[PDB]
């Protein structure tokens, strides 16, 4: 099949800026390629087809590119709409294959996340098990590591993460790690930690709290 | 105007079968191909098949061969989707393409039928409160809802009355039931000063559980 | 009766090149009259027949005119794990030509398609094409709607149904007054053939170089047949439009037919959706009835009547013999909600082998006194047998049973004279409408000035 | 008593001829002065005239040439008769009338050719096996009938050019049948195969080797082979003393004048030959087909009797293109042609029971009428033609010519012709309406007002310019 190449994972711009997505095929599909556009929470639109021609209905400021196998859609002045996922896709041959995906993402200065550790709840425990939850919220950019200490080790096993889209208002990130374990394994431990690693700090932000002190 | 209207979201086990449906609005099903794609947020997106519904031949993609049968109805108007065997990598977002002008083309979307495979039986949520431990400015509080199914839950805080400073997460799978976590930030002259109430709703199970947030 | 024979104008093209086998009048943006002529032999670049058309500006001197450029390469695209291929090479583009607005189309009734998939193929056919330009704005379009991209073998398996690969799109052509194009195509559907449609202003607005195959939504065609009546029946051998059901907001399709049922012939009267709302039987077999059909009102109550060509007709003479000459047929639309009934007048050719009905034109009202009237068009006609148009003038009662004036061809033997014909339309505007004749056998094109009536 | 001739009181001899077919003309000079010149001629004699001074032409007919009817058309260089008399003389004065005979026989044991154009598309392969022995099945039954058969053999498809032809992949063109299992010849128009012979065995070793191709639609280019074997008297070797059957085979639709423009082909057919060397209608991908007019004119030129020999499911078609084709007969041919040769035998029987007769070159002011004798010396009035006949038969026709007036011109000649054949009555006519005594007549005669006038058959005429 023919493999869709599509560069940049996500790019980090603002309104009113020129920005191009490329895509590189395996072998040459002379133009027999369509882009695509998805808006958070929201199904497809088709913007190209045939390589440069719109579908009916985009704006002008989208435009697309390119000869042989590599390709490239461009906007012109980025609106608010803009971004979104786009993603091309090849029908020179069968099965059609799509890209791998592009994210347009609102740039902004960077900002250090608020850390806050919570423990295991009173009714879960009296239940059997026994969660630690850690916020890290606001932050930019999205890149960010999470570990977690148990008495000054690491412990990888029983992790659950969950990550929000870039926030409307702020256009920051937030992150939720929960750390599960049973209540007897719970209380063979005192020190609980989990360590943030941003660009924003050399040295990682850590929060803990010790079983039974308060 | 063309619209592809699809089926509602599915639900069902492993080992079953179920059949999407893609009905053309504002055109006749008949005039292009139809396409059926997979989408995954892992995986992205994957072409299944097509089907020329004047006459039913249909293509494949090798790896859908045997799970993907692609039908159609000029009577309804209607394109289909039917799978079977299904299985856990099954579980995606399901979305029918036609083209506007290119007959090869992939213009135009449905919005996109949801599947779900798992043996989960309707369970409802663990609420948990989430107080800080025994100092600053800003003070943070969480509410943790654990091994319900199926999706999805709403979670407000006071009853819609505390809405700014709230991040609510989207949940996630873990092991064949989901856990949801929402987190809300306010000064320290609010709290305890202030009632916090977390309050979740599971409309699956048919349960409204709120728990107060206390300090420790 | 008022055409002026003394002083004509001569348009020429190039020699062999078949320029003025078919012809219309084109007006532009603000009503300047000119004249586009098909040349379906003119040579390409690769120095082979594909066609040409010319757009002659109006000139009492004539001469040379222009070209009106269309895309004379053949194409190739590589999509779907499919390889699509047209053909121009002796695709005949200027075999119809056809004006509407500030629009011309001209057809390419032979051009040839092919579909490559591995060892299989669609079959290399001749579905036909149609070509679409706005001369002031340079915009181009075309319009090939047999086009597919089905193998040969899905064909065999489903017996031959639907199948367009040999429609011959443009074989014949008219646009309606809203701006339908409605193509004729003879071989549609294994022969029996079929009518396409669509908006001009769908088919530039869906249209891209390069693409091969794309739809039309708009687009609407007629349907195959288990009826052998239709079999190899040619059905879009001719199309014309008019108003025949008494409501002003539909307009009806008239299609000829001429090998109906068994050579029979027949002319149909549909509506828009090609529901069947008359049939015009031909009175002789292999006489061609439906070669040509025309449309326009001749006795005066606006309701549109029929003429029907028959140019083959063989006409009963004494001692049991028969003598090819041809005829045409006026038919008079009843008042209200009424079938068309026996035609009205017989019109029959004098000449052997003269093809009298080859052509039919409505001139407009030629002597302005309230009737229009019309051109019949014998290519073979006259005394030497260099072909004659010949003139009737519509009254109450229909037609006039005989000629008001006869035009005589200039050109020598074989000039084909009349094969092509065109009227009602002002081209010097001093108030009377004028006559275009197209003679490819010569490679020119002879119009004809009305005058004040002596 | 006084008659027309006298009362219409005539100015000469000429003048009285006219009057009637009865009136004569007296020009002795002792005719008293108040007796009429122009009267009865029994009351010219009454009257005492000179029998040597009286003009009285009398409307008579001579034969010629009045050779015997042949016994058999067998022998002879074509010393054969089919109609006597040949030539007659005819004499007629104004307004008047005379009567003669003709007789007609189709002629025992007369040669025959008969040329075999065959439809080869692919549903005829099970057609060529069945006629392998036709050409000595065919002489055998021919030859109770006559002693000098020639047949001969010719095939077509239809017109090789798209859409008619398929023209890919490049293998479509060597071999129609690729997509088949089997092989097929390339696609021809018509290609002659064998010239008209008398060695039968020819035609059966010819159409052992032949073999069907392979078109795209049911209607067949045939009408374009019955054009070039009419047309091409040479290649196809029609002879000049001979019936001459042209037996079409097919089981389908015919393509007609017209339909080449789905060809691109707009040429009207010109009714040529375009058979060359190679034996293949050349002019096949550029030329239209043939109308059934042209058809027409070129079979009665070339006296060819067309049979339409055609399977039940077309038989209704070509039964009605032979009413418009006068002298085409049909057979019903069986999907394999294994009953065509007793539809040749059938046809031809069909063919030579009638005689019908033509009449070529008739002067305007002559009239004929016919009273015909067929069967049992049966009369019928007012008709020229027989029917019902058998090969040996002979019938007869009485013709009467009127003239109208008399006519400038005092010398013509036509023809009487059966339809088809090769003889032919000849009647030379002569209008007998001058007197003889004109040819001596005396100009300025010194007897007609001092030579203001002129002097002949016994009277004085105003001289030219008077
Ligand atoms: C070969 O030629 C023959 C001779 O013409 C031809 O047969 C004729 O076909 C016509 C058309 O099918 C027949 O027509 C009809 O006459 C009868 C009365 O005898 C009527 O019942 C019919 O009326 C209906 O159909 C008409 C349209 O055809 C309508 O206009 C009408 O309102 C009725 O609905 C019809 O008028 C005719 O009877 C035959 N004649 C004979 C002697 O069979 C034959 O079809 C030709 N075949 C080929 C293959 O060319
Ligand atoms: O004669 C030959 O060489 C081959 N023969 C093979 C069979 N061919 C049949 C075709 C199929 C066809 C019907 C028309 C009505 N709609 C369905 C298709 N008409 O005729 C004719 C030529
Ligand atoms: C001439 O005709 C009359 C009657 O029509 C007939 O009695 C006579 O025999 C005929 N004579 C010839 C020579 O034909
Ligand atoms: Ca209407
Ligand atoms: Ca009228
Ligand atoms: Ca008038
Ligand atoms: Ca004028
Ligand atoms: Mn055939
Ligand atoms: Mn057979
Ligand atoms: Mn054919």
């Amino acid at each position: 099949d023919i493999l869709m190449t599509q560069s940049p994972s996500s790019m980090s711009v603002s309104l009113g800026d020129t920005v191009s997505i490329t895509c590189h095929a395996s072998q040459g599909i002379s133009s027999n390629i369509g882009w695509l556009q998805q808006k958070p929470g929201k199904s497809f639109m088709g913007l190209i087809y045939y390589g440069t021609n719109l579908v009916d209905g985009v704006p002008s400021r989208f435009s697309g590119s390119g000869s042989g196998a590599d390709y490239s859609l461009t906007i012109s002045s980025l609106d608010s709409e803009d971004f979104a996922d786009y993603y091309c896709v090849q029908y020179a041959q069968l099965p059609y294959t799509f890209g791998g995906g592009t994210k347009l993402e609102i740039k902004r200065a960077d900002a250090a996340p608020t850390v806050s550790i919570f423990p295991p709840s009173s009714e879960q425990l009296t239940s059997g098990g026994a969660s630690v939850v850690c916020f890290l919220n606001n932050f930019y950019p999205k890149d960010i590591n999470v570990k977690w200490k148990i008495d000054g080790s690491e412990r990888q096993n029983g992790v659950l993460n969950s990550w929000t889209d870039q926030d409307s208002k702020d256009s920051t990130y937030s992150m939720s790690s929960t750390l599960t374990l049973t209540k007897d394994e719970y209380e063979r431990h005192n020190s609980y930690t989990c360590e943030a690693t941003h660009k924003t700090s050399t040295s990682p932000i850590v929060k803990s709290f010790n079983r039974n002190e308060c | 105007e063309v619209q592809l209207q699809q089926s509602g979201a599915e639900l069902v086990k492993p080992g079953a079968s179920v059949k999407l449906s893609c009905t053309a609005s504002g055109f006749n099903i008949k005039d292009t191909y139809v396409h059926w794609v997979k989408q995954r947020p892992e995986q992205g997106l994957e072409w299944i098949g097509r089907i020329d519904p004047a006459n039913g031949y249909t293509k494949y993609d090798p790896k859908f061969q045997g799970k993907a049968t692609i039908t159609a109805d000029t009577s309804s108007n209607t394109a289909y989707l039917q799978l079977s065997s299904l299985t856990s990598e099954d579980t995606a977002v399901y979305y029918c393409v036609r083209p506007l002008y290119d007959y090869y083309a992939m213009d135009y979307w449905g919005q996109g039928t949801s599947v779900t495979v798992s043996s989960a039986k309707t369970t409802a949520p663990s609420v948990y409160p989430l107080a800080p431990v025994c100092t600053g400015s800003s003070v943070t509080l969480g509410c943790l809802v654990k091994g319900y199914f199926p999706e999805p839950v709403t979670l407000t805080w006071n009853s819609g009355s505390l809405s700014s400073g709230v991040h609510t997460f989207p949940a996630v799978l873990q092991s064949d039931l989901y856990t949801l976590s929402s987190s809300v930030t306010v000064t320290s002259s609010t709290w305890p000063s202030q009632s916090i109430t977390c309050n979740v709703a599971h409309p699956a199970s048919s349960t409204k559980v709120d728990k107060k947030i206390e300090p420790r | 009766l008022n055409l002026d024979p003394v002083q004509l104008t001569f348009y020429a093209g190039p020699n062999g090149s078949q320029f003025g086998f078919s012809l219309d009048f084109h007006k532009d943006s603000h009503g300047r009259v000119a004249i586009v002529v098909g040349a379906p032999r003119t040579l390409g670049p690769s120095q082979e027949e594909t066609g040409g058309v010319f757009l002659c500006p109006w000139r009492a001197e004539g001469g040379q005119c222009p070209s009106l450029l269309f895309d004379l390469r053949d194409e190739t695209r590589n999509v779907g794990s499919q390889t699509l291929q047209t053909f121009k090479a002796r695709q005949g583009l200027g075999a119809s030509v056809v004006s509407w607005s500030d629009v011309i189309v001209a057809c390419a009734p032979w051009q040839h398609w092919n579909v490559l998939e591995k060892t299989e193929e669609a079959e290399k056919t001749p579905v036909g094409s149609c070509f679409l330009a706005q001369p002031e704005s340079g915009r181009r379009a075309e319009y090939s709607p047999c086009r597919g991209n089905t193998l040969s073998r899905i064909y065999v398996e489903n017996d031959f149904s639907w199948d367009k690969r040999y429609c011959e799109a443009g074989f014949s052509s008219v646009v309606t007054q809203a701006g339908e194009l409605v193509l004729g195509a003879p071989g549609g559907y294994y022969f029996l053939g079929l009518l396409a449609q669509a908006p001009v202003a769908d088919i530039f607005s869906s249209y891209r170089p390069g693409i091969l195959l794309w739809h039309v939504s708009s687009q609407s065609l007629s349907f195959d047949s288990s009826n052998p009546e239709y079999f190899d029946g040619y059905w879009g051998y001719s199309v014309a439009v008019g108003e025949f059901d008494g409501d002003l907001n539909t307009t009806e399709y008239v299609v000829g037919a001429p090998t109906w049922s068994w050579t029979l012939g027949a002319v149909e009267i549909l509506d828009s959706y090609y529901q069947r709302l008359h049939r015009l039987r031909g009175e002789q077999m292999a006489s061609y009835f439906g070669h040509s059909v025309a449309v326009t009102d001749v006795n005066g109550d606006g309701r549109h009547d029929l003429l029907v060509g028959a140019p083959l007709y063989m006409e009963s003479r004494a001692d049991r013999k028969l003598a090819e000459v041809g005829r045409v047929y006026l038919f008079l639309q009843p008042r209200g909600p009424h079938a068309l009934g026996a035609p009205s007048l017989l019109l029959t050719g004098t000449q052997l082998y003269g093809r009298f009905g080859s052509a039919i034109a409505p001139l407009g009202d030629l002597d302005r006194d309230g009737y229009n009237d019309i051109a019949v068009a014998a290519p073979y006609g006259g005394p030497s047998g260099r072909g004659q148009v010949l003139v009737f003038l519509g009254q109450s009662e229909g037609l006039r049973s005989r000629p008001s004036q006869v035009l005589d061809s200039p050109f020598p033997t074989g000039s084909a004279f009349g094969f092509s014909l065109r009227g009602a339309v002002d081209i010097d505007d001093n108030g009377y409408p004028d006559l275009i004749v197209g003679a490819y056998g010569a490679n020119q094109v002879a119009v004809y000035r009305a005058q004040p009536v002596v | 008593g006084p008659n027309i001739c006298t009362t219409r009181g005539v100015s000469s001899c000429q003048q009285c001829l006219a009057v009637s077919p009865m009136c004569a003309w007296c020009s002795d000079e002792a005719l008293p002065l108040g007796s009429p010149r122009c009267d009865l001629k029994e009351n010219l004699l009454k009257d005492n005239c000179a029998p040597e001074s009286i003009e009285f032409p009398v409307s008579e007919a001579r034969v010629l040439e009045d050779r015997p009817l042949s016994d058999k058309g067998s022998g002879d260089s074509s010393q054969v008769t089919q109609v006597s008399p040949q030539r007659i003389a005819l004499r007629l004065r104004p307004d008047d009338s005379k009567n003669f005979s003709i007789q007609v026989r189709q002629v025992e044991d007369y040669p025959v050719d008969i040329y075999y154009l065959m439809d080869l598309s692919y549903s005829m392969k099970d057609d060529l096996w069945s006629i392998q022995n036709l050409g000595t099945k065919l002489a055998t039954q021919m030859r109770k009938l006559t002693s000098n058969l020639r047949i001969g053999f010719g095939a077509f498809v239809d017109k090789p050019v798209s859409p008619y032809m398929y023209i890919s992949p490049p293998e479509a063109l060597e071999n129609p049948c690729y997509d088949m299992k089997t092989t097929c010849l390339p696609m021809f128009g018509y290609k002659h195969v064998l010239t008209l012979t008398d060695q039968v065995t020819r035609f059966n070793e010819e159409v052992k080797k032949q073999s069907v191709s392979r078109n795209r639609d049911a209607p067949e280019g045939g009408f374009d082979a019955i054009m070039q074997a009419t047309v091409c008297d040479e290649k196809i070797g029609w002879r000049n003393d001979a019936s001459h059957l042209l037996v079409f085979t097919t089981d389908a639709k015919t393509h007609i004048a017209l339909d080449g423009r789905l060809a691109g082909i707009v040429q009207p057919n010109d009714g040529q030959c375009h058979v060359g060397s190679d034996n293949h209608y050349s002019a096949s991908t550029t030329m239209d087909y043939p109308s059934l007019g042209l058809m027409t004119e070129k079979l009665s030129q070339k006296n060819i009797n067309l049979i339409f020999a055609v399977t039940e499911n077309v038989v209704n078609l070509y039964q009605n293109y032979s009413e418009l084709i006068p002298g085409t007969t049909v057979g019903v041919l069986s999907m394999d042609s294994s009953n065509v040769l007793q539809l040749i035998v059938d046809a031809y029987g069909k063919i030579r029971s009638k005689v019908e007769l033509e009449v070529r070159d008739l002067p305007e002011e002559l009239s004929l009428s016919f009273n015909a004798t067929c069967l049992n010396n049966e009369v019928i009035p007012g008709l020229k033609s027989c029917m019902g006949l058998k090969i040996g038969d002979t019938v007869s026709f009485s013709i009467e010519a009127k003239v109208r007036g008399c006519p400038q011109e005092k010398e013509k000649s036509f023809t009487i012709k059966p339809v088809g054949f090769k003889d032919s009555l000849i009647v030379q006519v002569t209008f007998d309406c001058d007197c003889a005594c004109q040819a001596q007549a005396e100009p300025n005669s010194h007897r007609c007002n001092n030579g203001n006038g002129t002097f002949e058959c016994g009277v004085c005429r105003c001289g030219p310019g008077w």
